[PDB]
Parts: C-alpha cells; structure tokens; sequence
C-alpha cells in the first residue's frame, strides 16, 4: 500500500531508496516507473537513512524522479499444494506451461529449518535406477547424497533424464511383498539454454514421465537471483511432498557449477571479499544448507534423495566446487572422456567411482543376497583386465599366461556388455545375470571373494543370454 | 613518582585500541591496560599523532570496554633488570621467575632492543672451541664470537644435539699457549614454542648432570600467548651482552627453534593489515632476524665473547 | 637401468615445479587480496567525506 | 545489562547503539526474535555484533540485550548420557518441544532444571574452603559426582544444607561474605582450567587394538593424530576406541560431520554396553554432535566445549579420552570464520593463527595434580583428512609439530584391504621408553625385549623388497624365504585386525604377547630346522600355521589353553621333523 | 520478438573437412574458437566468411586490425557468391571498430551487429555472424569500470561479465518469424585468452 | 644482439623492381630512429653504424637516454611517429621507423598507472596497455592514392 | 658533468682467470654477480679489491655483517699496493651501513659512493666501485614506500625501482673531464636473489 517515491542513487543492479526504514532485511520488493512496468527486486541491506535494493533484469529507463518502490512480502514464501504435480515453474513459482496457476494449499518459506540429527535414522532401503554399473556397483539407498561428476563434453544431461525416467523402487523384494509405495520426481534445473531446455521438455512429455514430476526450470539469460532462488523451491516441495503426505521423492539438481557462478557474481556485486580462488569465503556453508536437507526421519514413511549433478571446470578434481563436495555427499559416479569417446553409453567409469552408503541397502531381505560379493569380484577383476590390456601392446598376447588373456578377454567383454547398455531399462535381476554370465568366462576357482553356495547356485550361465538377444 | 591515566578510548577492534587525548605518550612506549575487573594487560604503543595513539595489545582483548577501561604508563622504553645472581635461575621469557625463588635485585636496567656494535670497535674472532662433536670439530669447527646454526628436519634429533653440546662444550686455554687456567663459561638457554615433554626433558637433562649452576633458562611454552616469543630472544641476548661485556665470561646462546619465532612474526604482522612478503611473511623479515643475529661477537680490548648456535627445522 | 631413472630422476624434477607453480600463483591470489582490500576501502571512505 | 537498539543490517552483520559499555566477545541477544551473536567491535556509543542465525526478516529498531559473559559452558551434575550441539544445546529435550525441525530462537538449558540430586555435604561450618577443594558428593549412575567450588572463589563456610533431594539451581553451601554455591558453575570455554603441577605420564592407554597398543602406544595424557586419505579407516577406529578403551569417561566430539554417518553414532551407540561394567555404553559418554548445516560458529568452538568438560572431569579424579573426529573440517570452519572477519591468509588459505589454535588445543592434555590433590588424566585422539592423501597440507603439518605419537593410514593397504592401514614405516610414538617399566611388571618380564625382535623381523623383510620386486620368490634361499613367510605370518595374523568381528575386534594384552610368543617360537624351530638341512618346502606345509592363523578369532578365556597346547605342538612337531 | 523457437536439424557446411565431419554445428547453433595469437582465428573466420551456405553474412571486427577490414573490402568484390552467382560482397555488412578507434564503441558494435543480423532472420534468411574477438569487449568493460570506482570480480572485469555474454549468446536459434516464415541465426564467437 | 640485426637490416634493405615488373627504381629509405632509456654503450654503436653507412643525412633522432626523466617516454613514440606519419603521406618518403625498447615504454606506463591507482591486468601493469600501444603500433600503413609508405621495427625484450 | 664519453677500449684486469679470460670487462663497463648464499660474492670483490689495477678502489657495504668490515679493516694495512708498493689501505674508501644500522641509510650510502667515485674520476683516476648488496637498496626502497601507502608493482617492489637502477649504472664509464684529462670507473654490483 505504501510507496516510496525517495531514489538517490543509480548504478549498475543496485538502487537507494531514503527514509525507507520500514522494510525487513531481505524483504521482496516491486519497482515502478513512469512507463507503468513493474520489475522486481530484493532488499539486501537497511539502514537508518535509506535501504540498498538489488534490481532483478536490467535498469533501463529508471529515473530518479518518477520511480516508486512498495513492498510485496517480508520474507520469500512459496504456495505449495499437491496439484503441483505434472507442471513446469520458471525458478520462482510462476508456471510457464500455460496452465492456470495452482491454489496453495500452504505458504512455506524456501529457506527451511536444519533437520535436528536425533530425529533421524539410518537408510536401509534401495533404489533401482535401471543402469547396471550404478545399480550393481555403487548403489543408490532412500536418503543419500550421491553427486554425478562430469566433464565439458560428456552427456550428463541425457544421464539425468534417463534416471529421471527410469527410476522405481521395489516393494515386492523387501520383506513379504511389502505395499504401495507413492514416488515422485523434483528437477530442478539452473542456467541452462533453449536446447537443453527443448530436449528435457520434448523427453519428459513423450513417455507420460511428467504425471508424476515437476519441473523448475530456469534459462541462462534470466536474472541470477532466480538461479540462487531456484533449488530451495524444489527443496521446500520436495521436503513438503515427503513428510506431510508420505510420499518417495528423488530430487535431481542439474548443474552446481552454474549455482556457485552465479553466488560468486552476487557476492562480488555486494563488495565482499572472496576466500580461494576468487569464490566467497561462505560456499562451504552455503552449500551444506542444500545438500543437507535430504534424509530419513524416524516416525515418518517418506524419504527425501538428491542427486547433485556439477562439471569440473578442467576435469580438476581440486577445485573448490567437487573439492568441498565431497566433504558433504556420500560418494560419487565419476563420468569417463575416453568411454565417451570410445562410444559407450552411459560412460560410468566403475573405478573411481564410489557409494558410501551401499552395504546397508544391498543383501538379504531387501535384494538378493549374492549382491555385496558379486560387485566385489567384478571390481577386482575389472582392475586386474585393465592393466594387462595395455601390458600387450608391449609384450604381445602370445607371451601372456592363460588367466592373463582370461581376464584380458573379460575386460573387453565387460566394456562391451554390462557397461555399454543404451537406452535400454534393466531391473535388478537382469543386471545381476548379466554380471553372473561375464564371471562364467574366468575359471571356478579364481573368484576367491565370493563364497561357495553362490558359485554352486549361480556359476555356469551363459553369455549367449544376452550376446544373442542384445 | 606518579603515574598517569588515559580513560580516552574510542575505538576497539581486534588487537588495537584507539586512546583519544594522549598526546604525551612517547613513540614505542609500553602501557598497562585495567579493565573493570582489575585484570592488568600489556600493551606496546605502535603509532601516535595528534588525533589519536594506537595501542596494541599483548594478549586477547577480551572483557575490555570503553566505559571503563583505562590505559596507564610504565616507561618509555621496554628496559630488564639484570644482575650477576642470575645464574642458575629460569624465567618465563617476559623477565619473571618460575623457578619459585625469589625474583632477583637489579644491578642495571638495560634496553633490550641493544646498540648496533661499531665495525671498528670489533675484532677478528681466532679462537677455537670444543664441541666434543667429531664432525663439527674437526671440519667445520667453531671460533668464539661466531654464530653457526644448525638445519634441522621434522624428525631429526636436533634438541639432542642441542643437549649434547650444552652438556658438553668447553674452551680449552692449554692448547693455544696461553697456560692451564681457569676460563669463565656460561650458557644461555633460550627455548621458545616447545611443549611440555620437551620442556621436561630439557630440564631433566640440564639437572642430571649439574649444568644448571652455570646457565640461564629463558623458557617459553606453545600455550603463551605470541607476544612473549618475540620478546623472548631479546631477554636471552640483553643477558649474554651483559655478561660477556661487563664481566668478561665466554658466554654461549642457544635459540632452541627460529621456526616458531618465524610464524609468531607472521601472525603479529598480519594483524596490522601490511603487505606480505614472499611466503605470507612479512617484507622486513630480513632486518628482523639481523637485529637479533649480529648481536654476538668479540669486542676490541675485551676479554668477553658472545657464540650464537640458532636452531631451526626446514 | 630405466626403471631406476624414472623412479629417481624425472619424478622429483616433476614434483618440484609443480610445487613451484603452486606457491607462484597463491602469491598472485594474495596480492590480488589485498588489492581488492584498498579498494574497498577507498570506496568506504569516499561515501563519508560529509557525514 | 547493557540494552540498545538496531542501527544497521547487512547479511549477519548488526550494528547496535546505545550500547556504551558492552564488553568485548559478550554474547548478545539481538532483536525479539532472541537470535545469538558476539560483539567483535567497538566504536563509539555503537557495538558490532554477528548473528550466528539467519536473519531475515529483523527490522531496524529492534532491541538488543547484551548478557555480560563470553561463551561459556555449564558444569555439573547431569552430563553423562547426553547429547549436545557446539554450544552445548541438548538436543534431545529441543526435541520433546520443537519436532523434528530446529526453529531458530528456542531457550533450553544445559543442565536440567527440575531433576530431584541425592546431596550429602562433606564441610560444616567454620570451614576454610579455597577453590578447587570438594563440597559433597551426588550419585550418578556408576559414578559418584564430586561438587567442586570455582577455582576463583574463596572463603569460609557459613552454612551447609542437610542431606536430601535438591536440585540443581538450590543453593548448598553459603560462605560468610554472601557468597552462595550452587551444584553447578560456568566455565569460558576459552580459559584453560588452573592445575597444582603436571606430571610425566607413566601408564598406558590401553586401546584394545594389536597394533596401537604394541608397536606404537600412547601413554595415559599424552596426544596421537591419525591422518589419511578418503575411506583409509578414521572413523572406524575412532568408533573402536570409543567402544573399547579403558579410559573412565569418553568424551566424542563431532566438529561438523556428515549426516547420515552421524545418523551411525546416534542410533547404534545406545544398543552397546560398557566394557568394564556390563551397564549401557552411554552411562560414560557424553557426545558433542554437529551437521555440516549447523551454524558455523558452533562448528568452531565444538573442540573448547569438549575440552573444557573434559578438563572438569579431569579435576574430579577420573581419566579422560577425548576423540576429535575431523579436524579438518574444524579448519575449514575456522578458515571460513577468518573469510567474513576480512584477514590476509597464508599458505591454502588459511588464517595466520591456525599453528597458535591448534598448539592451544592439544596442549590442555596431561596427567596433573588437580587442585584438590587428586590425580587426572585427558588423552587427545584426533583425526585429520588432508584435501588429496598428501601430508604437506597445512593442517598435518602444523599438528604433527606437537603430537606425541603419530599413526599413518595408507592407501595401498587400504586398496588390499589390509585393516587398519596403519603404515608401520612412516608412523612413531615417543612413550615406549617410559612405558617399558610397566610393560615388564604387568604383562610380562620378557615384554619389552620380545616386541624388538617382531620389529626387526619385520625392518629385515622390507630390506628384501629389491630382491622379490626383481626375482620371484622361489629363486630365494630358505635362510631368507623363512624370514619372508614369517613377515607374512606376522602381516596376516598379528597385525591385521577385524573390527566388526565378534570376538576380533578386542584383544588384551596377554592374548596379543602368546601370539608373538608363538610366532617367535615358530620362526626360531623353522631356522634349526633350516639349519640342519631340511627343504622349506615340507616346513611349509605343517598345520601348526593354521594354529596360529585361528589365534585371533579363540575367545578371551579359551585362549590360555589354546596357547599351551599351541606351545606343546609346536616342540612336537618340529622336534619330528627329519 | 518471434513466434516459436525451433529444434536444431540442418548442418552449417562450413567448407573444413575437420568442423565439417568432426566438429559440426547446426544451423541455429553456436561455437566458440579460442587460441593465442597467431594460431588461425581469423583465417578461419574469413574462411567461412567465403565458403559458408548462408544467405547473409554479418562480420563484426571488434578491436582488431584494420588491414584484415582493409583486405575483406578490397577481395571480396572480386569472388563468387557460392549460390547466388554474383559478386560475394552482395551478402555482406561489415561492422567495423580497430583498436586504436575509442573504447566505448567495442561494446555498441556488437550490440549494432547481433540487432542487424535480427532483422535480417525476420525476413526467412539464414545468417551468419563472426564476431572476431569478444575478450576485447571484456577488456574495454574492465577499462570503463575502473572510471567507475567499483569493486571488481576475479582478473578485474566486472561482476555483471557473464550476464551479458549469455544474453548475447541467447539471441541465436532457428526460429518461427512473426510473419509465418523460418529465419535462423548462427553465432562463431572467437576468445582471445 | 638485437641491435646488430636492426642496424644490418637497416643498411641492407631494398625493394627489388626487376622481380615484381614495376621496373621503377627507389630513392633510399629515410630512418627515424626513436630510443627510450637507451645506454651509451649502445647508442655509441648505432651513431657509428649510422655514421659508417652515410645514413645520417636522411634520418631524424629522437634521443631520451637511461640517465633522463622516466616520464618523458611516453611522448616520445608519438613524436617520432607524427614526423614519419608527414614524411611518407606529405612528401612521398619511405619511411623506416626503428623503436629501440618498447619494454622502457611500458615500464613508463606501470609507473604512472600505478600512481594513479588504476585496475591492473596481469602483473600490475595497467588494463589499458593493450590500448595505449595500439595506438602505437597502428600508425603504419600505405594510403591509397598516396605513394610514400610506414615500415615498423619496433625491438622489445622478454 | 663531463665533456665526452669514450668508448672502453682497455680491459679491467681482476687477478682471476675465468673472469680476465673467458668473460672479460672493459676499463668503463659495468657487471653484475647474482648468486644464492655461500656462493662466494663478498670473497670475489673483495679480491677485486685487493689484486686489481686501479687506482682508487671504493667499498660499499650495503646492508650486509660488520665482521666483513672488520677483516677489511684489519688486513688490509698490512697488505702492500700493487702498482704503488705502498700499503693496499692508502687507495681504499670505505662506506658501512651494516644489516641492523637503520634501515633508510642504505639508500643514502649507494649515492655517497657513487658520488666519492665520480669525484675521484675527474681528478684522472682510474676508479672501481664495488656494491656489495643492491637487493637491500631494494629492500629499503620497500621499506620506505610501503610507509607511503603507495601500490606496490610486483613482490612489493615500488613501479619505479627500475628507474633507480638504471640512473646508477648510468654513472660509470671512461670520460673526457671538464679539466681535460682522462678517466674512468666501474661498478661491480652483487645481486642476492
Ligand atoms: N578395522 C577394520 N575392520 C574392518 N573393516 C574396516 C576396518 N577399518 C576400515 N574398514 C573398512 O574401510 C572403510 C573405511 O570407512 P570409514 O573409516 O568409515 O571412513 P574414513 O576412513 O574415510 O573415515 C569402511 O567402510 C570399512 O568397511
Ligand atoms: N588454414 C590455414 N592455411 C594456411 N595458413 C594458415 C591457416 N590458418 C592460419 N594460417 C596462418 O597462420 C597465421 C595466423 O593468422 P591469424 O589467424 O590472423 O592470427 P590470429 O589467429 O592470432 O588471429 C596467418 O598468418 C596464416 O598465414
Ligand atoms: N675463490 C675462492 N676460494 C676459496 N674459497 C672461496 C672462494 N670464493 C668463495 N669461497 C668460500 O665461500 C665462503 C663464503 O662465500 P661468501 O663470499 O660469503 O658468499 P656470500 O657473500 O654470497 O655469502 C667462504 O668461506 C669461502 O671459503
Ligand atoms: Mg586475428
Ligand atoms: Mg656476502
């Protein structure tokens, strides 16, 4: 209702506006000119004589004589309902697909509260993504934080709408058939471009992936405060949807990169001093209040899991962004350039790849019970092939032993095979045969970590199961 | 005499303080600092104009206000109190005993910052001494009146060797002619940075085999606050300097570890908002170091010699 | 005889340029720092020059 | 107190005025909503104080009251079998009135406020009392709580109350000058506790793992740090000291960790059991949890909270271990506390004064007089996790400057799955020599001059590494393919370890000298036999190996009739021998 | 303003075997070629500048030398448009501004040659746009800010750098025209680090 | 030697009008010769060089030495450069432009740059060197319609 | 002031071989001798000092130990001149500002000797100057500018330190006089990097 017709001061994203000691530190305000448009804004600093107020969009055609400043809300709220479901917001609520706009069903502020530690309990329960080497391997358990590391070229964006699409989880392996289990997906998608933006929109509508998704999706060409804004929203529904109706959700963030960019041009437009190479001195805790907020809480049935998603400025993994997140998730799947190149998808490198959290969703009673042993053997034996392939371009196959060309020859047909799948959906079963098919071609006897009732149980399949029907 | 009081503070900040009407207070001077609960710090005064003094102060600013804080003189330039009954004793590096006797009567009051030495009142050092060491003896031996350190690794046993050469190093006046006689040895022991079980050692092995009666002991733990470590040196060097000069001992000065007075030197310097140097230390590193390394010698008409063996870890 | 040249000749020769690359650039990064400092306390002052 | 009003916001930054005479490094509490912050500035009539919380949503005008202490901790009567946050919040009784979410601006106290203590006096009237000297004593659990006046307070005793049920907040004892002493007293968590006189530690700590305890140990009041790359072993040994050690109370201090691995703490520990005494686990400890969400400024002053409830455990007679579990993640919050204060960096970024905190925190270890005459003892175990797995990180090498003893995790025994990774060549401990005294009056005669010769068969074995890497191992000649089997006898059955096993993952002492007494006895017979003629071949193949490969997983009192029979086959079968 | 934007299908022959086949570039994509001096951008440049398949060609020559301007305006006349038949400079507008020309005008010209190169999509053309160094943009928003006295991000430039660079980037795309018709626009910006 | 190199292709250069079919001759180069903070120890050999040649009676020489004021090195290029920008384009000369050390130069900017507190590039040198220098070296050329000509030599040590 | 500056024709005889032999200097040129510590700067000037053929040597100690003056001014009496047969101090001047005298005074005593040496010139002289230490001029120059609150150029240098060096080295050379006679100076100066 009140307007404050005092401007003082024009220069660059910033404004000053005198005799406004009424407004809130961070308070959401809407500027006015003499054209009648209305842009938006965000009161960063208050003082006794005047407030400083960052301008989102450009400055153009403000003046100092007839711009006005009122305010909208003291603190940034959202409107959240369970309609949200199927519809696409452009990075602060207003939807984009051209639907009429949801009626909340409650306002929440997207900065939430910190989780209290003794309030939660311990992830025990898995998700099937459809993809061998992250399934069988490095599995992904309700509550984790289990990040995605890649490189300029590599296809992390086709990776993210394949587990998007793919992902399920299993109640029929848990316990006595278990019961029904409601899922959903958060996507969450900062400074992407009109192609990416195209081709996630054009994927998740083609198969009926959007009835049970929702979508903030923010352009490279919007303002920077909609991309600092942009995953607490997705948090704050996800964390809604999860422990005020029960439901499984999966939160997929696709760019970090592009979040801390835009955190070092907000930080460096307010006059702070950076910390390490030029990035703000609080990214460590700026980044802890987004990873955090997954989990599992005690008392409650839903679950909250992300998968962050960054790309490492020069495949550098001492730079600060993968530096300090691996000080805060549980693991990470590491993409490979020479799989990439070698055409291979999806080009997860099993070496270095790693998931902290496996032992306690894989084995029995909630999957079957040769897991832990079989994605052992296959490290092992993997690690082992990969040194004697570059061993024979020196000293020739002919002079190699027997279980040299053994394992040789298996670690061309896991590159083959179980990395190497495509567009294809492979349960958990699947993807277990597969892997016990390939350990048919080492001889019984040299897998030393897997106990004897397995190999008596499942050693001898084929490799035709899947050679044959590929 | 009578003392002065400052209740003018106006600004406090980190270290600093800000004293509004002392103009009288002399550049380099040190104050004592009473808060409202009677605790005593010190404070060394670093800059003063017409406006304002700034005062750094030597330990945390904790509990200090400006409502009744005040800042009080104690003299002009920092000055310790020396005498012949030193030997024997140990002290905390800022000048009081622990020990638990009695502090000592001063002879004089001496600057602890010293006098650069004339080039023309100096001489040429020419005498041996025996380290007992057979590799530093014979090919890289040691003359009275120079200063030679040792370089040191994280695990190597410099205090040791430290230990050893204090134990046993001894001039020898029958090899040079001069004749079998009695010739006036003392050790400074300055010690700086080191924890308790190195503090104990060197103790225990100071005590076992009666070396203490003839040494000083300027001691200084990790827990201290920075300030005492780059005054500690100082206290060591004013004592040698009296000694050798007045009393014409052989003295011998043992700076423990100049790696630790090194980052005490960082940190006070950063605290001032300077330019740094080639590692994050300061730029007057250089003239820091020769303000305490050139103070040993030999002096022209004298009998007395002061030795220096630093001891660092690269 | 190549194995024992490469464990104790290129490695170390490596090893000590990129320990010097490292402190060049963090001496720059310092600089920069305190650059940046003044500069903001140049603009700092400005805006007082009348209470 | 001091009361003003807001002036300025500006992110956490608050300038106040009309607070002329607040003291420096007060806490503050700023605006109605009861947000904490410390002043670190003073000028003028104003005070700059930093708001620890978020603080949207603060208007100008608002009030802001100055408490007139520094951060400070409570002790007394009710620590034991809790759980607190940095600043010593419990969170389990923020749980009972919040949810499962932390609203910012909830008031709880540390120490329960209406929880009935059994008390009982031990002074009269008429008493001279100094400080450090014992009140009465209060029941908790196994424990008897000794009331301890502050070290600073003095008098004489007018009146004491009669035995009964009293809380916390009732006043015990009064002295003649007005003086009325409660069952508990604050603490700056920055101030180090006043002591009589320290000691040389001259007991060991007894970590119930085979390797800590003999190659490399650390004496009651000493200090070790454990440094490694990611996934090497830290936190589970860490979890096995805290589990297993002999130490009277256990102090776990998280300093910023990992939610879902500090989920495994919260949950697991109340289902265990106290090694000593059969009770709960927890009836011991008291745990110190933080999230890397927490504030930052809870994050850093984690360590002085622990340490300085370590140090009053200390000064009532009993024998502390304390377990810093990643320290560097301490640093990081130390170098992000440096960042928004505005100071010049060194080396990776870090401020100046990391070496002069680090030195200020491990120094408070010790075994001392206490000033009441009794003795105490705090051991500080911490963890460091350097960027890359290299140990020229500022961190290790300001911490390895101070330490008494040093364990190193390897990666390639990590990558063998060779547990703990504990590199016998890289790591040290200085309390061998002060310990062989004990070793020799409590375990054995033979003790200290028995684990020098393991440690040379095991330096002779790494002299041979040129050789094998060039020649296989079946070109040697037995006099040195004897010394290779027996290191990896040694290697697989006396230093190799299982923690999650039921009966490996603690061993005494007198289990762990058999077994270094069989494998001596082994390798001496081995050499005769050798040295009369006979092929290793047939040596190799005895069962008496497998005897000594089943001796980590015999039960604690089944062992000394294993180890006699052991002893006898092992002359019987190597006297048959050709 | 447009109508729609469109999905990427349809190469941009360039006329080099390597962009061609290895490295292609759709014909509302957009591509960036670094390298230090003297490694062959604005040979490259010129090179599709004479080659390319679009209609129009836009050449921006941001603070670079004034004999590469000087040897596009006297060769040209004397090519053949590859599709057309006439002359190759029928096709092309040059944007000029050398480096010793005043600083402020390295900004307006791209500005001048992206809207051109806009309104030549609007009538169903297919354009292409060179701009021969877009750090010299950089450099002279890094000179104009120190008259400024503002706090600078990392290496001095400005904080708001990135934020133009993307909505500079933004206006390429194969688009549905207002008028009903199928216009695209093609960016090759070069780097000079 | 740099010097040695400058001063060889000064005395040695020539077109050659049989081989590109103008047929027409050349009158000889005129040098202007342009030094900041210049040696004696160098500036002997050149005045020898130039006197041992005959080249000093068509050259001009613009002369600030080592021992000379810092500051008057930013004029001077542009000096040398407006003489040369006249012959050629006024007079139909061909001219030959030598500048000793362009690294005195940009040390003469640092200076000033630095005093006046401007935003620094890459090792404080001023962010608008790449302009100042342009406007430098793009006083070279040949005019249409015009027959005299600009020919830079400009020597810089690394 | 002089009249001319001549062209160095004579070599500056040292007493060394390597240095008379393979890298010789002139009667009016200048050299310099960077080296770590230990490695043998003062022992090399000081037998410049001793066993050369000028005239008039003059010793600048620039902030370097007090024991090398010191055996400086205690052998060298008993020494003898080589082309005089008198004693070797007769022909030495000594300038001393050791490393804990004040810092501002290192400046001055560069500038003295110099002065002293160009005095010594004009009288027909053959002079040789040695500097014992320019790193410490530097570091005063430091000093003294970071008191200023200037800013600082590179390593915390001031911009105008190269101009300083390159106005001392200007000094030396083989003149014609004022009077009309003949001489001549060098400077040798240390660098301690
Ligand atoms: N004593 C041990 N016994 C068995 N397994 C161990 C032992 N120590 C480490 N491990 C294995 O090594 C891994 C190391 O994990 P952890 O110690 O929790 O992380 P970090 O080493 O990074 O602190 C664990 O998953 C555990 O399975
Ligand atoms: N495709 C090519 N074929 C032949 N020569 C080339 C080619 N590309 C570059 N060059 C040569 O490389 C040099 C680079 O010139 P230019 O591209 O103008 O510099 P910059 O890349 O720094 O702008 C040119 O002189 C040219 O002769
Ligand atoms: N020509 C030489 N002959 C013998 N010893 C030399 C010679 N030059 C240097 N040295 C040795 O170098 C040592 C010290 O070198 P010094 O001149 O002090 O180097 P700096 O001045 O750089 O420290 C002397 O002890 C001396 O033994
Ligand atoms: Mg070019
Ligand atoms: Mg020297």
């Amino acid at each position: 209702k009140k307007e404050y017709t005092g401007i003082t001061y024009i220069s660059g994203p910033l404004l000053f506006v005198e005799n406004a000691k009424d407004l809130a530190y961070g308070a959401i305000v809407d500027i006015k000119d003499g054209t009648g448009r209305v842009r938006g804004g965000q009161v960063i600093e208050v003082s006794e004589e005047y407030a400083v107020i960052q301008v989102f969009e450009e400055t153009t055609g403000l003046d100092l004589a007839t711009t006005s400043v009122s305010l909208v809300e003291d603190v940034a709220r959202l409107g959240v309902s369970k309609e949200m479901l199927g519809r696409r917001f452009n990075g602060i609520g207003k939807p984009i697909d051209g639907l009429p706009p949801i009626t909340p069903e409650k306002r929440l502020p997207i900065t939430g509260l910190p989780l209290n530690p003794v309030a939660r309990r311990k992830p025990e329960q898995f998700i099937q993504t459809g993809i061998s080497t992250i399934d069988v391997m490095n599995t992904l358990v309700r509550g984790q934080k289990l990040p995605i590391f890649s490189g300029s070229g590599l296809p992390a964006n086709e990776i993210a709408a394949q587990i998007a699409r793919q992902a399920t989880v299993r109640p029929d392996l848990s316990g006595e058939g278990e019961k029904e289990e409601p899922f959903a997906v958060v996507f969450a998608a900062m400074g992407i471009t009109q192609r990416e933006l195209s081709y996630f929109i054009q994927e998740f509508e083609r198969t009926g992936a959007l009835s049970r998704s929702v979508l903030f999706l923010n352009k490279a060409d919007d303002p920077t405060i909609e991309r600092i804004l942009t995953p607490r929203m997705a948090l704050t529904v996800a964390e809604y949807l999860a422990f005020e109706h029960d439901y499984h959700v999966l939160v997929i963030l696709t760019d970090m990169t592009n979040y801390c960019e835009a955190l070092r041009e907000i930080g460096a437009a307010r006059e702070e001093i950076p910390g390490r190479r030029g990035y703000p001195g609080y990214m460590y805790t700026d980044l802890a209040t987004i990873y955090e907020r997954a989990g599992v809480v005690e008392g409650k049935k839903g679950s909250v899991t992300q998968i962050p998603i960054l790309s490492m400025p020069d495949d550098d993994r001492t730079h600060p962004i993968p530096d300090l997140t691996g000080y805060i998730t549980e693991g990470q799947i590491q993409l490979s350039r020479e799989l990439h190149r070698k055409g291979i998808y999806p080009p997860i490198d099993p070496l270095p790849s790693l998931s902290r959290l496996m032992n306690n969703g894989v084995g029995k009673g909630k999957t079957r019970e040769d897991h832990k042993q079989v994605s052992d053997q296959l490290y092992s034996a993997y690690a082992n092939g990969v040194d004697i392939r570059k061993l024979v371009a020196i000293i020739g196959e002919d002079a190699l032993t027997e279980n040299d060309r053994r394992y040789l020859q298996f670690a061309d047909a896991f590159e083959r095979f179980f990395i190497n799948q495509g567009q294809q959906n492979r349960s958990i079963e699947e993807s277990l045969q597969i892997a016990w098919a390939l350990l048919s071609m080492l001889p019984q006897g040299e897998l030393k970590r897997i106990s004897k009732d397995h190999i008596g149980k499942y050693y001898g399949q084929k490799l035709e199961e899947i050679w044959g029907a590929p | 005499l009578l003392k002065k009081e400052y209740t003018g503070i106006t600004y406090i900040s980190g270290p600093l303080l800000f004293v509004e009407n002392a103009k009288d207070l002399a550049y380099g001077a040190i104050v004592d600092i009473k808060d409202g609960t009677g605790r005593v710090r010190g404070g060394q005064v670093i800059e003063v104009s017409e406006e304002y003094a700034v005062i750094q102060v030597f330990e945390e600013t904790t509990g200090l206000d400006l409502a009744t804080t005040s800042v009080s003189l104690v003299e002009d330039v920092a000055r310790l109190g020396v005498s012949k009954e030193m030997l024997g004793r140990r002290f905390n590096g800022i000048g009081k005993p622990i020990d638990g006797l009695p502090p000592i009567t001063p002879e004089k009051r001496l600057p602890i910052t010293g006098l650069p030495l004339n080039p023309v009142a100096r001489r040429k050092p020419e005498q041996f001494i025996q380290t007992g060491i057979s590799t530093i003896d014979v090919m890289n031996t040691l003359v009275r009146g120079q200063k030679l350190p040792i370089f040191s690794g994280s695990g190597l046993p410099a205090n040791e060797i430290a230990a050893q050469i204090a134990r046993q190093a001894t001039v020898r006046p029958d090899l040079s002619g001069e004749g079998e006689k009695e010739e006036p040895f003392a050790v400074v022991f300055a010690a700086m940075g080191i924890t308790q079980r190195e503090l104990s050692y060197f103790i225990q092995e100071f005590e076992r085999t009666g070396a203490l009666s003839r040494s000083v002991l300027f001691l200084n733990k990790a827990d201290d606050p920075t300030i005492e470590r780059i005054l500690t040196p100082r206290m060591a060097l004013t004592v040698a300097e009296y000694l050798a000069f007045e009393h014409d001992y052989h003295v011998l000065v043992i700076l423990t570890d100049m790696t630790n007075y090194c980052e005490a030197l960082r940190e006070i310097g950063a605290a001032r908002e300077e330019i740094p140097g080639r590692r994050g230390y300061p730029g007057y590193m250089y003239t820091d170091l020769a303000t305490i390394y050139e103070r040993a010698g030999v002096v022209e008409g004298k009998k007395g010699s002061v030795t220096q063996i630093p001891i660092l870890s690269m | 005889r190549r194995v024992n040249a490469l464990e104790q000749v290129v490695i170390p020769g490596i090893r000590a340029q990129i320990r010097f690359i490292q402190q060049v650039l963090e001496q720059r990064e310092r600089e920069d720092t305190f650059r940046l400092k003044r500069i903001k306390g140049k603009i700092e002052a400005r805006e007082a020059e009348e209470e | 107190m001091i009361q003003g009003v807001i002036q300025k916001i500006a992110g956490p930054a608050v300038i106040a005025k009309g607070m002329l005479g607040a003291r420096m490094y007060d806490i503050c509490k700023v605006g109605e909503e009861g947000l904490v912050g410390e002043i670190i500035r003073l000028d003028g009539d104003t005070a700059f104080v930093q708001v620890y919380e978020d603080t949207s949503g603060l208007k100008v005008g608002e009030p802001v009251v100055s408490t007139g202490l520094p951060l400070a901790v409570e002790l007394g009567p009710g620590m034991l079998n809790g759980i607190y946050d940095g600043i010593q919040r419990p969170l389990e009784r923020i749980r009972e009135k919040t949810g499962i979410y932390i609203t910012r601006g909830v008031v709880v106290h540390a120490l329960d406020r209406e929880k009935k203590w059994a008390w009982t006096p031990m002074v009269k009237p008429g008493d001279e009392v100094r400080g450090g000297m014992v009140l009465g004593t209060v029941p908790e659990f196994g424990f008897t709580h000794k009331i301890l006046v502050p070290p600073d307070v003095r008098g004489r005793v007018k009146e004491v109350k009669p035995a009964g049920e009293y809380t916390v907040e009732e006043p015990v004892v009064v002295l003649e000058d007005g003086t009325e002493l409660k069952m508990y007293h604050t603490w700056p968590v920055r101030r180090a506790r006043p002591v009589q006189r320290k000691l040389d530690p001259n007991t060991p700590f007894l970590t119930g793992m085979r390797i800590l305890d003999v190659l490399f140990p650390v004496a009651m009041g000493g200090t070790a740090a454990i440094p490694g790359p990611f996934g090497s072993g830290k936190t589970v040994t860490q979890q096995s000291l805290a589990k297993w050690s002999n130490a009277d109370v256990v102090v776990y201090v998280g300093c910023g960790e990992r939610g879902n691995e500090m989920t495994d703490v919260l949950v697991e520990f109340p289902e265990l059991t106290d090694p000593k005494t059969g009770g709960p686990l927890m009836h011991r400890t008291v745990l110190i949890a933080n999230t890397s969400n927490m504030p930052v400024a809870a994050r850093e002053a984690s360590i002085y909270v622990g340490v300085t409830i370590a140090e009053y455990f200390r000064d009532q007679g009993f024998s502390v271990a304390l377990m810093a579990d990643s320290t560097s993640r301490w640093a990081e919050a130390l170098r992000e506390i440096s960042s928004r204060l505005e100071e010049m960096p060194a080396e990776e970024g870090y401020p100046p004064y990391l070496a002069a905190r680090l030195a200020a925190f491990y120094e408070r270890a010790g075994k001392v007089i206490t000033l009441g005459g009794e003795e105490g003892a705090v051991t500080i175990v911490g963890a460091v996790s350097p960027p890359g797995g290299d140990m020229s990180e500022p961190v290790t090498q300001s911490t390895l400057r101070i330490v008494g003893a040093f364990w190193r995790l390897d990666a390639s025994l990590a990558f063998r799955r060779h547990f703990p990774a504990i590199n016998w060549n890289g790591s040290y401990s200085l309390f061998t020599s002060a310990l062989d005294p004990w070793y020799r009056e409590n375990v054995a005669e033979d003790y200290p001059e028995l684990r020098d010769a393991i440690s040379e068969l095991l330096q002779r074995e790494a002299g041979l590494q040129e050789i094998v890497q060039l020649v296989g191992p079946d070109a040697l000649q037995d006099a040195e393919r004897l010394v290779i089997e027996v290191g990896r006898i040694i290697r697989e059955d006396f230093l190799q370890q299982n923690a999650y096993h039921e009966v490996d993952a603690y061993c005494s002492m007198k289990k762990a000298y058999g077994i270094m007494k069989m494998i001596l006895a082994f390798y001496k017979e081995a050499e005769a036999a050798i040295k009369r003629g006979v092929s290793i071949d047939e040596i190799l193949q005895l069962p008496v190996l497998e005897r000594i490969g089943r001796a980590r997983y015999v039960s604690e009192e089944e062992f000394p009739a294993y180890f006699e029979e052991a002893m006898k086959e092992i002359q019987g079968a190597f006297k048959a021998l050709a």
